[PDB]
């Protein structure tokens, strides 16, 4: 599960950057 | 969702931008 | 400004960890 | 919002949980 | 230690808090 | 070994957050 | 304050890399 | 490919730290 | 100073993501 | 350089692309 | 401590090694 | 390059310093 947890940390960093002022929801499924 | 899509395969900044608000 | 962008980066990483499976929302100012 | 509240002062993990889904 | 425990399996914030001072 | 090195980087970030003012020792075994 | 929290985050990541197998201690002020 | 993308993010962080004022080029091959 | 070191860390992570396969150059001031 | 330009003000992703190879 | 020393000024990697175990 | 070298095997801070300018 750890691999997925690690990946997700980078995902959210990337959305933070890409979404900018729009913001985002993070909903892992 | 995003974990399925982008942790099984790289997503570009354009693919990521779908998950934005 | 930049300082806020920097702060935000760390808040999303902290929300990622805190909120776990619930996921989170990030809405900047 | 979370920036006003947590970039101007430091937020506990408890306070951060307010922004969890 | 922590690498054995938490890199073979996810640890929550409560499990991590054992390694604190 | 790289997987472990990557995991450990996130571990310490997480302890930083969770331990707060208490601080921590990082001793990988 | 926040700036210190931010600084600290980066110091632990740098101690993680610098110190390698020795590991490190992080004690905030 | 994701593993490699994740690794690379830490690589660049590490070069940032190690290279200091010298700077660096990041050219993944 | 420190604030610049901090800023730089986040710029390299953002260049890593933005620039993708092209890679990037980071030259501090 | 990129620090002058992007640490004193916030850079778009477009502006950051100037420092891509 | 390391915050006083390294958040008020920038620490070399050599200086950081002082806080290694 | 660096991905081949250091993502298949750990590189120390000295091995990384080769890729610097
Ligand atoms: C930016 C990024 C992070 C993690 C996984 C991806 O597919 C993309
Ligand atoms: C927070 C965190 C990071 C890395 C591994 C874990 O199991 C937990
Ligand atoms: C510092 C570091 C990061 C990623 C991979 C390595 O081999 C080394
Ligand atoms: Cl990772
Ligand atoms: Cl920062
Ligand atoms: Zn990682
Ligand atoms: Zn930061």
């Amino acid at each position: 599960f750890v691999n997925q947890h690690l990946c997700g940390s980078h995902l959210v960093e990337a959305l933070y950057l890409v979404c900018g002022e729009r913001g985002f929801f993070y909903t892992p499924k | 969702g995003i974990v399925e899509q982008c942790c099984t395969s790289i997503c570009s900044l354009y693919q990521l931008e779908n998950y934005c608000n």
